[PDB]
RNA sequence: UUUGCCUCAGGGUGCUGUAAACAUGAAAGUAAACUUUACGAUCUGUUGAGGCUUAUCCCUAGUGGUAAAGUGU
RNA sequence: CCUUCGAUGUCGGCUCUUCCUAUCAUUGGGACGCAGAAGUCUCAAAGUGUCGGAUUGUUCACCCGCUAAUAGGGAACGUGAGCUGGGUUUAGACCGUCGUGAGACAGGUUAGUUUUACCCUACUGAUGAAUUUUAUUAUAUAUAUACAUAUAGUAUUGUGACAGUAAUCCAACUUGGUACGAGAGGAUUAGUUGGUUCAGACAAUUGGUACAGCAAUUGGUUGACAAACCAGUGUUGCGAAGCUAAGUCUGUUGGAUAAUGGCUGAACGCCUCUUAAGCCAGAAACCAUGCUGAUUAAACAAUACUAUCU
RNA sequence: GUCAUCUAAUUAGUGACGCGCAUGAAUGGAUUAACGAGAUUCCCACUGUCCCUACUUGCUAUCUAGCGAAACCACAGCCA
RNA sequence: AUGAACUAGCCCUGAAAAUGGAUGGCGCUAAAGCGGA
RNA sequence: UCUGAUGGAGGAUCGAGUUGAUACUGACGUGCAAAUCGUUCAUUUCAAUCACGUUUAGGGGCGAAAGACUAAUCGAAAAG
């Protein structure tokens, strides 16, 4: 099955699950859940969120 | 004088009285009309509501704005462990309705079946169906011949097997499934052959078949007229509260009409909903009941973490398109359509590409626990 | 010429101020009515992506203001489900000014346009730059 | 109402977001001794940690329990 | 001026239901000054629906707009122990006119307490006994019996009298730029995909909700850390579960008819749908089907087991 | 009232016009900055006022032990 | 036995209203209706 | 004439308290109460507020004027 990738987190979005948000410039974002959508809409960078894959990769932790 | 502005009435008068149902089990008001040409067959089944998931399927509607895209559909899982056929009832037509000639039983009935006859089975000594099961085959065949001679409607008493389900309830659910099909003799023989064996869902129904569901809706106790009939809230300035109907009738007749919405019981109603399509009949034996030809992943229907408030579906099941009345664990009767449907939707062959089994608790991101552990790697 | 829109969640009831997202001259559109809305006692007429609405211009060219004119919604901020399985939404509500027949009064569309609006209105899609 | 159930525990599934403690660990800078010693929001490692998760979540012949037998016919 | 002055709460709107038909739309017809399209007249028909707003206390009105249509009416001018209180209609006050004046004013303006249900019934839901002068659409091994049969307790599966009842309308495209028409234009019907309003459910997903839970943080307080606690939920993020719509699913086909058009066919040698006898086709109407209830039938059946019992 | 303006739409508001039912000069006329729990129209902000309601907290209601009124009452209480 | 034109008995049209409904009700047509005896 | 300080005026401003009572036409309306409760609101250097004392008595008083008030009694109190 072809899954997509979250834009805030890196989690795989399986069909029928996520939500889309397309910005003023017209470039699309996919969010796995209402939580990630909430953080991305408050414009929190995933790099400073300790549990995110971005943070894990940034601190060479994976 | 007349209403200034017309608007249709609140709610349907065809579902009155909105009182609690007599029983928890859905009850067929009427079976599909018998066609003498078709070979004898069962017309109904009973399962238990496990939960809901969603599936991905490829549309084949020419001229539809979807057509060749893959769409997501909500589906209800009904755990359908095989029943046991235990008895036969014959009905004859009289000007006063259908009259039972007699009901004959099988030679052996399960304790699960006998439990339904007891309020306190544990402290009884379970004497039910103990000395009437030793009737001679001579009188059994006599009663069967009389049924064949005089009866015009044949029904098979069959009961579910709640032990195969995660239900706490142990006493089986019993009903009679009308045998529609050939002649009276053929019906008699058809049910006599399987007078004691299991009746799986596969024999009763097929995939891609439109059926009807009979079940009791989810209960809500007494509800106000606003939530029970959809009446409009009164403005905020209303002196004695706003969640009510303002005028409950004209001066005359000097009575309240039965058509006026009032507070009362909401939910726990008996509903018969038509045209739920069977998307898949999943088998207990196979290990890929939730797999598709575009998934090839070895997985079963139960979502990762169990079905919330229900358990694990370890038996046969069917995937119904759409929603079904009742709570989880509710007994749900499935009935063949009153007349066979020939519409494009009824005749379509659903070909699903993906069946979701992520956790229905929270927002699950994985289809399998193996996938979750593979993603996370080792932990503490 | 095919009006099988497929139901989209109703946003933008009557009285909504949305952007114009076109070079006609108007800056915003004040929704006056929704085409095809029938009868329902206290129900406000509300529009979706591909819907044609009646609107007036509250900011823009004086030749565009103080008049009843047709518009088509192109961007809707209320999340709506497309049948692939996900939900989608823009930030701004936006529609373009059109002829009653549906042809744009302006020549270009500024931002993105929803695919549902684009397939309903072809010349609007031709004028659009990015379709999402 | 004893292959049940209740209970607690273990496991699962989730929710939150990385616990306390320790570290000649970091830290804008500061002060006090003849290169070290003190103060320091905050940060890092152990630590996707810790906490919580049915009370109406799921699984377990896992622990402990499962009480007087009163009334009517 | 008949009833009410030891008081029947006096406008409108909001809310909600039901009814009428003198039918606005939808169904099926007839006529036309009817080519087509649009329309007008008219029949059977009340099943379904009759909207959003600006001004005005307003009914009415009148505009803007959607619509398929925005028909007209009743129910104590339906509906104030349902609300509201804008108006009217007490006492304050202002203006104009009238009055010598106190004051008057279908002249205007501003401010001005809206009480009670726990009773009976009705209605909505919720328990529930009792039911022999009672009931029976049978029961008996191709054969009798009402001069009969029937106890009762638990329990299951049923019967289903009777009552209620539900779906509705639209668009686009194809038929078709076709029939028709000199052109200009331009169908009906069927089909397809959608949608409105309504109804019944449901929560996989999306959203909402928070005195499950985690985390952050302000003021105070426990010597500090830790742990907390107080601030009528201290305040914030996220927030499972459960509810929930703004989200998702589902919403038949038969009979017999009305109008009308016909058949055979006299009366009346001909003719005539019958304004005789005898027939046919036929509508969103009707009755069923399907659905809901059935302590609405003080209803009943089959079955399982049993009570010293017979 | 008529004409402008305000709105998509104005029996409202404002600006004008004035043969003014029945305006008008300490019955004070006209105008006025500042002031007003005064009357009124519009705009921005704002929002559950509304589309269209849903969920939730406290206190009641509810069932129980205890305590325990009153108003009203010819007789009463199904309808066409 | 033809065609008319009148006449008057019963019947029909003209004949539409709001809770469900009333020759008093049931019903009645070889009347249980209408006019007599 | 201008600029910076100083100074601390005013029936000046905000605002608790006091003194009142705008709105919800909220609750209650068989009230906690024959006028209360909640939120909201007005008022705070002055024509300010409070206490006690004292004066004015019924066709009389007293009235920054509502026919207001004069012991739940006022377009003529209460008692006989």
């Amino acid at each position: 099955v072809k899954t997509e990738a979250c834009s805030f987190s890196e989690y795989r979005i399986y069909p029928g699950r996520g939500q889309k948000y397309i910005a003023r410039d017209g470039k699309v974002y996919f969010y796995l859940s209402s939580k990630f959508a909430s953080l991305a809409l408050q414009k929190k960078k995933a790099a400073k969120l300790r549990w995110t894959q971005t943070w894990r990769r940034n601190n060479k932790k994976t | 004088s007349h209403r200034k502005f017309e608007r249709p009435r609140h709610g349907s008068l065809g579902f009155l009285p909105r009182k609690r149902c007599k029983r928890l089990r859905g009850k067929i008001r009427s079976f599909p009309k018998d066609d003498k040409e078709k070979p004898p067959h069962f017309t109904a089944f009973m399962g238990y509501k496990a939960g809901m998931t969603h599936i991905v399927r490829e549309v084949d509607k020419p001229g539809s704005k979807l057509h060749k895209k893959e769409i997501v559909e909500a589906c209800t899982i009904i755990e359908c462990a095989p029943m046991v056929v235990v008895g036969i009832v014959g009905y004859r037509e009289t000007p006063k309705g259908l009259r039972i000639l007699s009901t004959v039983w099988a030679n052996h009935v399960s304790d699960e079946f006998r439990r339904r006859y007891y309020k306190n089975w544990y402290k009884s000594e379970k004497k039910a169906f103990t000395k009437s099961l030793n009737v001679p085959e001579a009188t059994k065949n006599c009663l069967l011949k009389r049924i064949e001679k005089y009866c015009t409607v044949l029904r098979a008493i069959c009961h579910t097997q709640p032990s195969k389900t995660p239900l706490r309830m142990k006493k089986a659910h019993i009903m009679e499934v009308q045998i529609n099909g050939g002649s009276m003799k053929e019906k008699l023989e058809f049910v006599k052959e399987m007078l004691e064996k299991n009746l799986p869902v596969s024999t009763v129904f097929n995939p891609n078949e439109m059926i009807d569901v009979i079940s009791v809706t989810k209960g809500h106790g007494t509800k106000g007229v606003v939530s029970r009939y959809g009446v409009k809230r009164l403005p905020r300035k209303t002196h004695r509260g706003l969640r009510k109907v303002a005028c409950i009738g004209a001066w005359h007749p000097a009575r309240v009409q039965f058509q006026i919405p009032r507070h009362g019981q909401k939910g726990y109603f008996h509903r018969t909903e038509r045209n739920k399509k069977i998307y898949r009949i999943g088998l207990k034996t196979d290990k890929n009941s939730a797999s598709t030809d575009a998934d090839i992943t070895e997985k079963k229907i139960t979502p990762m973490g169990g079905f919330p408030h229900y358990g694990v579906v370890n038996e046969d099941f069917l995937l119904l398109k759409g929603c079904v009345a009742g709570t989880k664990k509710r007994p749900i009767t499935l009935r063949k359509n009153i007349v066979p449907q020939v519409s494009r939707d009824a005749l379509a062959q659903v070909s699903l590409k993906f069946i979701d089994t992520s956790s229905k608790i929270g927002h699950g991101r994985f289809q399998t626990s193996e996938e979750k552990v593979k993603y996370y790697g080792p932990l503490k | 010429t095919l009006k099988n829109k497929m139901r989209i969640t109703l946003s933008l009831p009557v009285g909504a101020l949305i952007n114009c997202c076109d070079n006609s001259g108007g800056k915003n559109l004040y929704i006056i009515a929704v085409q095809g809305f029938g009868s329902c006692l206290n129900r406000l007429p509300a529009a979706s992506l591909g819907d044609m609405v009646l609107a007036t211009v509250k900011k823009g060219k004086p030749d565009l203001r103080k008049k009843v004119l047709n518009a088509i919604i192109c961007r809707q901020s209320k999340a709506w489900r497309r049948h692939e399985g996900y939900y989608i939404y823009f930030e701004d509500n936006a529609g373009v000014i059109v002829n009653p027949k549906g042809e744009m009064k302006g020549s270009a569309i500024t931002g993105p346009v929803a695919r549902e609006c684009a397939e309903l209105w072809p010349k609007l899609s031709s004028a659009a730059s990015a379709i999402v």
